């Protein structure tokens, strides 16, 4: 895909999108419907979904002033224990969460190139270039309907299919 | 026919964050989880908090002449400072430690004066270690019983807990730097202090002998305390050296503590608080320091940790 | 896909499966393989995979009737201390576990259509709403020719092509 | 042509649960990983366990006239209960938590008595504060031990471990309310009582005075403990104030323990107890308390926690 | 897929690749590019992503020759809940890694077959066990093409989709 | 036409590992990230291993005959053996565990002798309990006093600390079997020992009476230790009984630590340490032991835990 080859640093109305060209010449529109939804779910992850702040107060000592023995070996040990539980717990809660954007992510792009493809039949082919080839005339109003998913496939087939084979 | 590509934005300059697949992956934007830094001062406001100045939580619990204005205090955090200093009558806290943990965590010094009959016995001593005013003098909280004429009875008294809360007793055990002193002040070659419960006793036998020189004394105080429950009685038991209790101090529960910060306080709010200085708790992970107090954000090794907020950022080239 | 349009309120005999309309009128089955498959999967988690019951017998005290000092500040702390670990481990586990059975179920899904759609290879159109268009006539033994694996494309082609193109 | 449909089942009405993406799908099926109640009764079964009706495991240790019945007893878990009162002489236990962990852990209360001799004392001295029968009486593990006509010499008593398991002996010294008590109980202005083995002693001075009256009595007695290993010998001196051994304690090792709940306990099966009494052990997770014994699942802050067990629930409409 | 029927055992020179029939025989070529992606996510993962090992020194005493009372069971319950929670985070992350790797490795897969259907274009069929039919005569010049990225299905089209329909 | 098939390898013998959605599932390659074995010795590089022969770290410090090649000694790990024993004249040390863990985490024996001057006594006195060289003697770090002539004085000796270091005297007192001995001995009725700083004291008072017999002694010592920062001073007070300091222990803090093994130590290079041996570290878990010194592997419970390292294997039948 196009999405693999690079992004649009010309895209600022959206995350994701549709760029085109046609007999009336280019255009540019965001798909909110995705951005949306990528956008929803990130906004969930970044909130309390698995972990919230704790209120305490009146905790154990942590810093000594003197070298007392055994109490203080495991009041050290104690609270040495749970930073490395708490630090593990960081690190593997960040790379999972950040697994899951980008994964998330690149799933809403697969998915509305999905939607596109499933929308034009056989009116049109997949370049491998997050491009579809579409085999008739196709001008703004046209390019507005399959963005807005009310493009009829049947009413171009004979064209596109005279132009495909 | 016509071509319609489908694709996603990029920005001239992502951020990098890592996945359980890549170490490294640039991303359009990426938010900071570690809180790392404060404001180096500690805010007045949600908590009540109390500046001992030049006091510890101990000397203002005792009634040390400079902390005198800390009687019948309240906090939700006292604040010690590393300028804190004593001055007044030698002194040592076995297991201070706990006695701290107990009135930090009550969170109140009210103090209410019982009527305590001290009978055959000279009462309020002091020394010109513990100067208040011009003269000499003692802690406000203590009582030093000393001989009366040429004698000095055993003292026996009661003291029950009649109220619907438990009273803590601050009491202790003088300890003379010679027999030519314990003779003459409470005229007994060798004193005991018992203070009983109908649950559990302490009995203190003095130690005589000279320590180390503190403000031109080489005698000292230990401090005790008991706690009595309602429906229990307070028992005292003495035949010399007594540093009586005038009174018991309200305990509480709830959420009151104490910080050792040289950090100023100021006028502003905030709910976590730091050694260093308050910090906002916008962020679940904080590598400001391990001691806290409040709604904080859990301590963590890590400097930094980035959380994608967005897809990855393939530029156009 | 009509598995996202909606599921099948109709459908009692498995989880995944194939509803058609044809010459003899319309019917309904359920996949069993996939059926299987899905339930599993969430069997074994549902399992002790990750986790197991411990048996503990002698433990410190964790509630207490008078105010001792510093042993028992540590215990409480220790308690409490363990008690945070583990109600985060249970959350992330379980939103770690949901967000694995919908995805292995979702997956199983589309693994049936990609399946199916590569059966039928030509002679099927992908509609984008989790139906083929056959485009030869396929009657009851057809449509379980397709569903138990042996349908043979290449008996088709010639009919399936000429009513497509 | 022909219209091959696939999809997926749905139902009428779904559940919620949680996801690393979603806060709320609904699902076909989930179920609950928290237990949140118990039966409020502890089962008797598969694990052995004792009522202490009225008995604390120390009264029952000490021997308390009302405990009579726990003499040889054995558990998996000893339940105490809130209505158990103490009715003998007064004592106290300096760290009796401790000596209460070490014989819930032992799990038993069996007890050999040994062949110890003390002369010129009076042997089984008791109390009408701890009466046995009409009569008066004492702890029925210990011994007290008094003076012998006008004297009482200084006890010294060895008693070696030659058996192939730990022996714990339970002993107390006497602390009279008077200097008036002392010599006429056990003539001796000034007793002590060490008790020793090879590695390690403890000495115990009395404290003389009175007491808050508990029983109508204002004396105590405080209960200490040793442990005489295999090879180790326990040798007993005293002057005055002892609260002599019958013999020791067996100690085992093990899964007993000790719990306080006031739940009933019935004729019913089950590995997990809760002092709410026992739950099911069919879920990771309970919240039901922190206080476990058995093969309990973990206690979590949560209430609920619903874990999918089928697919997203897409209604038809 | 073919490469859910089976792995080849016959190839070494890589993990990921391509097999092939044409008029002048068969043959066999590892895909160096999937190779070493797979092996490089896995590399990664197996060092020291989330995780690194410890130094440390003086610490609390574990295990214990006589009876003490109150620290002592502290201790050990310490002890015992720091055991218990590395445990898990053990089982855990074990499981979250190997679960991924299979997940890399078989979307690894996956993505060399859509990128060499995409290049093939409408020059080739999906056969629907990890094979595509060419439609074309395909020498070894021509397989090599395809291999390496360069294949040109618009000098094939001609012949090809006379082949299709 | 042609045709071009895409696949992957697959190995003859594969290995199973288990993931979220498999319990079992084969995979072409596997690694072990626990590490379940050790060499069965301790390697002597990278951290210096100092083997306690037969000595124990407090027999070390203390001075005992045996132990004399542990004079000034330093190490990262004191290894002890099961083998160690004592052979001096018997004695005990509260909190015994507590002056282990100081000498351990310190890391040294260094030992710098002090001007003390004990007037009125007779120093350096010994026993055939400890014998050192052909005749009597005692431990090599402390100092007997006794009687000199027919008196002892009250000992009241200073020792400021006026270095930029923590100071750690160890003293103890004596416990004589016999009112016949504390009088020949030390000419004393009632010993005691009161040691002090500006900040602390302790007051021990000696317990008379026979213990069971160990190397033909049936007295004992107790062992104290006391610290003193720096503008701090020590004070000895005395009436009897005091086995005295003869110096100091120079404290230090660091890496260094403390570890029971009878692994025997060897020539080879190992970050890791574990009583069973030391061990490699290359894997992020081990189940060798709980108990580790140095750049070590996290304890789990279990045995295997197989990490995929690579795809799934599927075999071509
Ligand atoms: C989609 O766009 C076309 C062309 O602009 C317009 O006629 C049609 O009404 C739009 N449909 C929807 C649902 O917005
Ligand atoms: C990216 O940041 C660097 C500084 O780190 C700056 O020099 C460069 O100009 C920035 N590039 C863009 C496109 O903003
Ligand atoms: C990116 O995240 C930061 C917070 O770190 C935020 O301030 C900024 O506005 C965000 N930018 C976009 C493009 O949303
Ligand atoms: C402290 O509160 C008590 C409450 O009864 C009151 O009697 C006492 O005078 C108060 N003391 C001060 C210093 O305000
Ligand atoms: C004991 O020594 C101190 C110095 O610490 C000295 O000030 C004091 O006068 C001495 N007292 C006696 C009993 O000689
Ligand atoms: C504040 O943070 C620093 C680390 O930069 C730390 O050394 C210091 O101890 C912290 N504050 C206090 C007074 O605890
Ligand atoms: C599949 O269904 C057809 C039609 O009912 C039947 O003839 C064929 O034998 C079935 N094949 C299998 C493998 O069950
Ligand atoms: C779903 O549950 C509600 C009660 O929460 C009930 O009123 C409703 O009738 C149920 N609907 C179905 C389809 O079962
Ligand atoms: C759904 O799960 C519950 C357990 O919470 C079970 O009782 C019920 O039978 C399950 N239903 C189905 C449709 O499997
Ligand atoms: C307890 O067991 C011992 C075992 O030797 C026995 O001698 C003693 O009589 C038993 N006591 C009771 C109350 O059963
Ligand atoms: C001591 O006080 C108590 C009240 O607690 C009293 O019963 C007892 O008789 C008094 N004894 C003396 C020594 O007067
Ligand atoms: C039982 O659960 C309740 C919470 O509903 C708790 O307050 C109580 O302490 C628990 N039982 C006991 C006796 O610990
Ligand atoms: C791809 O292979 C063909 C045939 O061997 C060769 O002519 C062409 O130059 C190769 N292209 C690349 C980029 O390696
Ligand atoms: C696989 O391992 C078994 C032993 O577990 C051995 O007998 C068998 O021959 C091996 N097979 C292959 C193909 O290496
Ligand atoms: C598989 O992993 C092991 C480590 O357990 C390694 O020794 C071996 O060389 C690896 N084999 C392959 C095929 O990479
Ligand atoms: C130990 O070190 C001190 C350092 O001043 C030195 O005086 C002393 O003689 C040394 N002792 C031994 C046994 O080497
Ligand atoms: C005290 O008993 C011991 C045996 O432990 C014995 O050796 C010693 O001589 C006895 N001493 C007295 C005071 O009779
Ligand atoms: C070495 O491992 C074994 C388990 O096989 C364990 O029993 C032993 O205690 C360990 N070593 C030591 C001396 O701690």
């Amino acid at each position: 895909a196009g999405f693999i080859e690079n992004g649009w640093e010309g895209m600022i109305d959206g995350w994701y999108g549709f760029r085109h060209q046609n007999s009336e010449g280019t255009g540019q529109a965001a798909d909110l419907k995705s951005t949306q939804a990528a956008i929803d779910q990130i906004n969930g992850k970044l909130n309390r979904v698995i972990e919230k702040t704790n209120e305490k107060f009146h905790q154990i000592e942590k810093e000594f002033s003197e070298v007392e023995g055994r109490i203080q070996d495991l009041e050290k040990y104690v609270e040495d224990t749970k930073i490395d539980l708490w630090s593990y717990n960081a690190e593997l809660l960040v790379a999972l969460e950040n697994q899951h954007t980008i994964d998330l992510t690149d799933s809403e792009m697969n998915k509305l190139f999905e939607k596109t493809r499933r929308q034009l039949r056989e009116n049109a082919e997949d370049m491998g270039n997050g491009c579809f080839k579409i085999y008739h005339k196709c001008d703004n109003a046209c390019i507005e309907s399959i963005r807005n998913g009310t493009y009829d496939h049947d009413v171009y087939r004979d064209e596109a299919l005279n132009n495909r084979f | 026919t016509a071509t319609l590509c489908l694709g996603h934005h990029a920005v001239p300059n992502g951020t990098l964050v890592k996945t359980i697949t890549d170490d490294q992956i640039e991303v359009t934007n990426a938010t900071e989880l570690v809180q790392s830094s404060s404001t180096g001062k500690i805010c007045n406001n949600p908590h009540r908090i109390l500046d001992g100045i030049d006091c510890t939580l101990i000397d203002a619990l005792l009634g040390d002449p400079h902390c005198d204005v800390f009687q019948n205090e309240t906090w939700d955090l006292f604040v010690e400072r590393s300028k804190a200093f004593s001055n007044c009558y030698p002194y040592d806290v076995p297991d201070y430690a706990s006695l701290r943990s107990l009135v930090a965590s009550s969170g109140t010094l009210e103090f209410i004066t019982e009527g305590f009959t001290w009978t055959g016995v000279t009462q309020n001593g002091g020394s010109n270690a513990c100067k208040r005013g011009p003269g000499s003098g003692f802690f406000s909280r203590l009582n030093w019983l000393t001989k009366s004429g040429s004698t000095y009875p055993v003292l026996n008294v009661t003291m029950p807990n009649n109220d619907n809360f438990d009273k803590l007793y601050i009491w202790g055990v003088h300890h003379p730097s010679t027999n030519q002193e314990q003779t003459s002040l409470y005229v007994q070659a060798s004193g005991r202090v018992t203070v009983s419960t109908r649950r559990s006793q302490q009995t203190i036998i003095p130690n005589i002998g000279s320590r180390p020189w503190v403000r031109g004394l080489s005698s000292r105080i230990s401090i005790y305390w008991t706690i009595v429950k309602p429906g229990d009685v307070l028992v005292i038991n003495s035949n010399g050296n007594l540093i009586a209790p005038r009174g018991y101090f309200k305990m509480r529960t709830g959420k009151s503590s104490i910080m050792r910060s040289d950090a100023p306080i100021d006028t502003c709010i905030s709910e976590c608080i730091t050694p260093n200085g308050s910090i906002p708790n916008d962020k679940p992970f904080q590598n400001v320091n391990k001691i806290t107090y409040g709604a904080c954000p859990k301590y963590v090794k890590q400097n930094t940790l980035k959380l994608a907020t967005g897809m990855r950022n393939v530029p156009e080239k």
